[PDB]
């Protein structure tokens, strides 16, 4: 049953692209929600709008068909967007976590600070810097080395076979976000407490939540990208298949952990709806 | 397109526009309270403490923090044309004395102080305006009620009440009939502190209460809580 | 009361420096937006510069541009001009002049007393007071006429067309604001009719302290022009 | 028994009232214009949106030029707008920022602002040194200034919370005439158009007409079962609205001395806040607690049309001189112009 | 409250004899002053867009 993987990996990213765009909408038709913590929210569900609706499909017709037929220069084009724009999300994630962390550690002076102009500079920040960290190298990695190493039936990335630039890029990546992340939500938790409890329980079991979906989604295709370059046949395409997949699953649950979590965007959500 | 004189009033009216934002801004970073009691309640002593017709409006900075504090029992006027003028006050300040636990109104015979201050507090907490606010109350005259609670007891005004006349368990007596008023319990919170004689414990509890209440505030804004 | 007094003339070698001064008191100076307006000697009056209020908007007449730098210092209270490569077209009397800019506003209200500067040695809306000197009689109504090259009629209904006259040995005055409106302080014998290019200023029953020279000025577009200016005498 | 004596006596003219007041009602408003055709639908929509208020909206006014209205908000800032441009033309701080009420004179030199602080400011708009003064402090109120109009430059009519209106001379600060009777808290005023009366309601559920120059209660108009929170007079001068907190509106008359008719829908639970006319009177509008504007048409009792712009509770609104636009203000911290 | 009640009298008193005229009669007022002022009310009737301000 080949065609019934399309239809549900379609209705996934229908999924995806519904949530986040009732997210955008959330933050455009509720006056009450144009905040500053929710300017990283909408950047964020702009992220993975465009993981929904492009990333997907086209990893959809690639593992239906088994190769990548469209060519060579659409695979690059397609290798530079996906990375790009998840590494992005994941920056997004970064600085909703930092900007958590100031706003409870320092409730007085912190948010006296934070402009729109500071939301401006780090929504573009974590964006300049995926884009910096992951086209380059994506499109010029064969003229580098002068040859395309990658087979024109496949798509994937040339170096993903060297080791020193996988680690690099992995630990920049994921390796670097997640445990600044695990640390600053750890202390966002013992700050919650109530030095003069319901409210540690319940930001607590938030903390967990988003935690471990960051976790259960992005952590297997890392693994399996620093496995990779040191022995080369060790996965197999499908296993590989999963690691991929789940990435987008994890822009798929975003609007879930992030957005629901505030009550005002459920109220907006469901009016919505009907 | 504009004129030369249209121009510069479109100009003059975007410096007003800038001057708005500033002083919206400034007004912004202050923490506004409401202070409500009844009359003769310790209103005033906690006034002066903080501080070191119409509505009296007292400012004070405590720690690199600013506070406006509105005073409104001078208003004579029914309340509900009013009271939804301080919807969003950062806290409200509520003085209640212990020692009227015993003395009858002299407004209205046969009706106790405590038990109208009760139905002042129950009016307020459960106000529709108020659902989110949280409540600092402030438990006055506590060496006065400690000198009446060995002569009179706590029953003459609380029948079903079954501890003893020592002064901890009576103000402990009166402090969880005072939180049992909060119907709503899950979204906001009540603290609770005595009084102290020139100590200046009052200004250092308003502002650590003011500072959970801030934290509250930034967990629910950020999508935490 | 409203006061600016002018400092900083003098006699200036040519292509020397100078710096004039006007000191304000008695009015919110930091709403006002300033002109400095020059005066040669035997000619009428010719709008030099212009600084908005919060200085956010700064325009000069084309035969000072670059040479002269206009300025204003609002916690002192102070406007400054700026006067470099001084020719000696430049001898003249220079007034500082406040003007506010809203709805029902009336610019060019007040005007200094003014420093005299002494230097030894195309698309500009024209306006045209035909008639120099006209001889007049107390009690007798009198009517002067101001023609411009352009409609001064905008398309929000406003005209702009400003009325001074000014007193012999004295400041300039505000008399008429946008055609049709009278100033401050004003007599309402005096009157304004214009349609669209020809204007009128009509004065019934004159007295002897309305002799002197009346100018028309439009604040159309700028530069701001004005009039050659039309003398009232007695006898 | 003299106390149960006059009691029985004023009840028997209560009784002499109601029955002089039941014998000239022969027909009633809804019988009459029963032949007239409706207004049919009306759709205004947001021509304007004055931003720049940072907290609720409480008052607004129109300047008699139909052009330039004044804002009183909670934040301390008078605003003077100009509803052509939406240009910002003047912002007052105030010394206090509870206000609940705000006038502009028909002359437009002055404006007026009052609330929780028990004083009417009078601020001065043409100064010589450029700028807005306080030109006048009227203190004497004991309770909350509610509401407050202009009779010119000098004579100014207040409503307060202590049960009272006062007519003051501004010049000298001094209650001229003080307006007694009313034995709850009066929420709003309405001036004739010839100024010689004017109409307050007040939390007694009641609303009385006043001469202004005796200084005596001509009319007692009762009916609604709850707090009058706004009043408004017919244009030609012989009938006025009332908005109270019972969801209805009601329009009564001077010279017939009862209620004329009744504006309510079962949809409708909310209180009114606010009440105007149209310039021919034939429109009634009405500002609500449920964020909407209902137009009424007033002499057949139908919801006419829903103005429906605003995130907040409606707190005020007006109709300019020349019945061009109607200005809504509400505690979303917006002005809409609407035509 | 001899004062109030005397006072609360002689109020009810002048608010009695005041002249009442017929509902009819006023209701048929307000309707012609409706009917007279129907044409120069601009909310009643839209006005065209070059004579509105806000419009233009
Ligand atoms: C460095 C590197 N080296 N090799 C590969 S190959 C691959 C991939 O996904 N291939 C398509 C495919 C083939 C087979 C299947 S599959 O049987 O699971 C089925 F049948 F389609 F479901 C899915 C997808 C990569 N992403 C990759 C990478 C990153
Ligand atoms: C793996 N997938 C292409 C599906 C998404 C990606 C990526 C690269 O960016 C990230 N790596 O780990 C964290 C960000």
């Amino acid at each position: 049953e080949m065609v019934f993987i399309a239809t549900v990996t379609g209705s996934l990213s229908l999924v995806t692209v519904v949530g986040n765009i009732l997210v955008m909408l959330s933050i455009k038709v509720n006056r009450q929600l144009q905040t500053v913590n929710n300017y990283f929210l909408f950047s964020l569900a702009c992220a993975d709008l465009i993981i929904g609706a492009f990333s997907m499909n086209l990893y959809t017709v690639y593992i239906i068909k088994g190769y990548w037929p469209l060519g060579a220069v659409v695979c690059d084009l397609w290798l530079a967007l996906d990375y790009v724009v998840s590494n992005a999300s994941v920056m997004n994630l970064l600085i909703i976590s930092f900007d958590r962390y100031f706003c409870v550690t320092k409730p007085l002076t912190y948010p006296a600070r934070r402009t729109t102009k500071m939301a401006g500079l780090m929504i573009a920040a974590a964006w300049v810097l995926s884009f910096v960290l992951w086209a380059p190298a994506i499109l010029f990695w064969q003229f580098v080395v002068g040859k395309r190493t990658v087979p024109d039936n496949q798509c994937f990335i040339q170096f993903l076979s060297n080791p020193a630039v996988t680690f690099g890029t992995a630990i920049a990546a994921f390796y670097l976000p997640v445990v600044i992340m695990t640390v600053l939500y750890i202390h966002i938790s013992l700050a919650s407490r109530s030095r003069v409890a319901a409210r540690e329980r319940k930001v607590t079991r938030t903390i967990f939540a988003i935690l471990l979906a960051f976790i259960l989604t992005w952590t297997p295709y890392n693994v399996m990208v620093l496995v990779n370059t040191f022995c080369q046949s060790c996965i197999p395409d499908t296993v590989w298949s999963i690691g991929y997949w789940l990435c987008y699953v994890n822009s798929t649950i975003n609007p879930a952990c992030y957005a629901l979590c505030n009550a005002t965007f459920k109220k907006t959500f469901r009016h919505l709806l009907l | 397109t504009l004129s030369a004189e249209d121009k510069a009033a479109v100009e003059r009216s975007k410096m007003i526009d800038r001057n708005l934002r500033e002083d919206g801004e400034k007004a912004a970073r202050e923490v506004k309270l409401l202070l409500l009691g009844a009359g003769e309640s310790g209103k005033n002593t906690i006034v002066k403490q903080m501080k070191i017709t119409g509505i009296v409006e007292t400012h004070f900075t405590f720690k690199d923090l600013h506070f406006k504090m509105f005073d409104v029992g001078a208003q004579r006027s029914e309340r509900k044309k009013w009271i939804h003028c301080f919807e969003g006050v950062t806290a409200i300040i509520f003085c209640v004395a212990l020692s009227d636990y015993d003395l009858v109104l002299a407004e209205d015979e046969e009706m106790n102080r405590m038990h109208a201050s009760m139905k002042l507090f129950d009016s307020i907490c459960n106000n529709k305006w108020f659902t989110d606010t949280s409540i600092i109350l402030f438990l006055n005259k506590k060496d006065l009620f400690e000198e009446k609670i060995k002569k009179s007891p706590l029953t003459i005004c609380y029948p079903e009440y079954a501890g003893s006349n020592t002064y901890e368990e009576a103000a402990a007596y009166i402090q969880c009939q005072f939180e049992d008023l909060n119907k709503r319990k899950d979204t906001k919170e009540i603290y609770t502190h005595f009084t102290c004689s020139t100590d200046t414990k009052n200004v250092q509890f308003v502002f650590d209460a003011v500072t959970d209440v801030i934290i509250k505030n930034n967990l629910k804004d950020c999508g935490l809580f | 009361d409203v006061q600016l007094v002018e400092s900083g003339g003098g006699l200036v070698q040519p292509g020397g420096s100078r710096k004039l001064s006007c000191s304000a008191s008695g009015f919110a100076f930091s709403s006002f937006g300033m002109h400095w307006v020059r005066q040669a000697p035997e000619k009428g009056l010719e709008w030099v510069a212009y600084i908005s209020s919060g200085s956010g908007t700064i325009y000069y007449a084309d035969t000072v541009k670059g040479r002269f730098t206009i300025s204003r210092d609002d916690p002192k209270n102070t406007l400054f001009l700026q006067m470099t490569s001084l020719r000696s077209e430049d001898t003249a009397m220079y007034y500082c002049v406040r003007s506010i800019y809203y709805y029902g506003s009336s610019p060019f209200d007040f005007w200094g007393q003014g420093t005299t500067l002494t230097v030894s040695s195309g698309s500009d809306i024209v306006m045209t007071q035909a008639t120099s000197s006209v001889p007049v009689t107390p009690g007798e109504s009198v009517s002067i006429s101001c023609r411009s090259s352009k409609s001064l009629l905008h398309s929000n209904g406003n005209t702009y067309l400003y009325w001074f006259l000014q007193r012999p040995g004295q400041s300039p005055q505000l008399l008429i604001y946008r055609m049709s409106n009278l100033a401050s302080g004003v007599p309402d014998r005096f009157s304004g009719s214009g349609s669209g290019t020809a204007f009128t200023l009509t004065i019934s029953r004159l007295e002897a302290e309305d002799v002197g020279v009346y100018y028309c000025m439009q604040h159309l577009e700028y530069p701001l022009t004005f009039g050659a200016g039309t003398k009232l005498e007695l006898k | 028994s003299e106390l149960d004596q006059l009691r029985q006596e004023a009840e028997q003219l209560k009784n002499q009232i109601r029955d002089a007041r039941k014998a000239c009602a022969d027909a009633t408003l809804s019988q009459i214009t029963n032949n007239i055709d409706p207004v049919g639908r009306i759709q205004m929509r947001t021509r304007r949106t004055l931003r720049g208020h940072l907290a609720k909206i409480y008052a607004m006014h129109w300047g008699t030029d139909s052009r330039l209205l004044v804002s009183a908000s909670q934040d301390g800032k008078l605003i003077i707008w100009d509803s052509y441009t939406t240009n910002k033309v003047h912002a007052i701080p105030l010394r206090s920022s509870w206000v609940m009420t705000c006038a502009y004179a028909p002359s437009g030199n002055y404006v007026a602002c009052g609330g929780l602080d028990n004083i009417c400011s009078i601020y001065n708009l043409k100064t010589r040194e450029g700028n807005v003064r306080v030109s006048r402090e009227l203190a004497g109120h004991t309770g909350y200034l509610s509401c407050c109009r202009f009779l010119d430059d000098n004579q100014i009519v207040t409503s307060s919370g202590d049960t009272t209106c006062a007519l003051w001379d501004i010049e000298t600060g001094q209650q001229t005439t003080t307006f007694t009777g009313h034995t709850g808290d009066v929420m709003s005023l309405s001036l004739a158009p010839d100024t010689r009366l004017f109409v307050s309601g007040a939390c007694d559920a009641s609303a009385k007409l006043w001469d202004v120059r005796e200084g005596m209660c001509r009319q007692t108009f009762t009916g609604h079962e709850s707090d009058i929170n706004a009043i408004c007079f017919f244009p030609n001068g012989n009938a006025f609205a009332t908005g109270s907190d019972d969801a209805t509106c009601r329009l009564f008359d001077l010279r017939a001395d009862q209620e004329l008719m009744t504006y309510s829908h079962d949809n409708i639970i909310c209180g009114i806040t606010s009440v105007s006319f149209s310039k021919s009177g034939r429109l009634l509008l009405a500002g609500y607690d449920d964020f909407n504007c209902n137009v009424w048409d007033a002499l057949k009792a139908d919801r006419a049309g829903v103005l429906a712009g605003h995130d907040n509770r409606v707190s005020c609104l007006g109709v300019t001189d020349d019945g061009m636009a109607v200005a809504t203000g509400s505690w979303d911290s917006f002005l809409k112009i609407w035509n | 409250s001899i004062a109030q009640a005397r006072k609360l009298v002689e109020q009810l008193k002048m608010e009695a004899n005041i002249d009442r005229i017929k509902v009819s009669k006023a209701a048929a007022d307000l309707m012609a002053y409706c009917e007279a002022h129907a044409k120069e009310d601009p909310l009643l009737t839209p006005v065209p867009a070059s004579e509105n301000p806000f419009r233009e």
